[PDB]
């Protein structure tokens, strides 16, 4: 009758997308014996792990990202069950399935440039135009 | 015969990453000098491994070393681990025969 149960693998609801940090929303686990959460990001040439201790919050906040490259995101809960060497082979974790998103793009500053009408009397006030080719909310 | 580190909620399931075992002690078992149970582990499939020659103890660890780096590799070939599990142990006489069954998980 004893047994033993991997955390089922949970489903990523949402992810929402910053140039230097990423945001992902996920299930919940079920099972007790879970112990923690991890990831595995795809730089497109590099697989990157990436786990976060402690399963309070149903959010993430994955750091340390390369600026203007496409990841994809798959992870699971993993339990006391399931080593370190057994994490990194991936067998029993029962991950979820990937999910593929665009990773935004700083700003950058196209020209710089100043201009100001002539004025008959007084001065001409001063006003400065730059041309942005950013992505960023404000 | 009962698995102490079964998880609150199920008792068929168990929290920690080993299984540890415990039993009562045989009665009956001062008469005879010496009594030696022999503990039965299966699988999924019933496959026997991890037949222990146990004496005058009334507890059983099965480190998760003992689970994954002996026998999962002997049985299925490759380092995967194996999460289900039975366990199956009966008293064994030191000069005479064994108990009347074994006993039940």
């Amino acid at each position: 009758m004893i047994s033993n149960n991997a955390p089922a693998k949970m489903v990523l609801n949402s992810v929402l997308t910053g140039y230097t940090l990423a945001y992902i929303q996920h299930s919940i686990y079920s099972d007790y014996d879970v112990i923690g959460r991890s990831f595995w990001l795809k730089e497109g040439s590099n697989v990157t792990r990436r786990d976060f201790t402690g399963i309070d919050t149903f959010s993430v906040t994955i750091n340390n990202l390369k600026p203007t490259t496409t990841y994809e995101v798959q992870g699971a809960f993993y339990d006391s069950i399931i080593d370190s060497e057994l994490l990194n082979a991936q067998i029993g974790i029962n991950l979820s399935d990937k999910q593929t998103f665009k990773m935004k793009s700083a700003p950058r500053i196209t020209g710089a440039r100043c201009e100001s009408e002539p004025v008959d009397v007084g001065v001409g006030a001063p006003i400065v135009y730059i041309d942005t080719t950013g992505e960023a909310d404000y | 015969f009962r698995v102490v580190n079964t998880a609150s909620g199920d008792v068929t399931e168990f929290v920690g990453p080993d299984v540890k075992l415990a039993w009562d002690k045989i009665p009956e078992e001062e008469i005879i000098p010496e009594i030696y149970y022999t503990l039965e582990i299966y699988d999924s499939q019933d496959r026997m491994l991890r037949s222990v020659r146990i004496e005058d103890v009334y507890t059983y660890d099965y480190l998760l070393t003992y689970n994954k780096a002996d026998f999962a590799l002997l049985n299925s070939g490759a380092l995967g681990i194996n999460r289900k599990l039975r366990f199956r142990i009966r008293a064994e006489g030191e000069n005479g025969e064994q108990s009347v069954g074994w006993a039940t998980i």
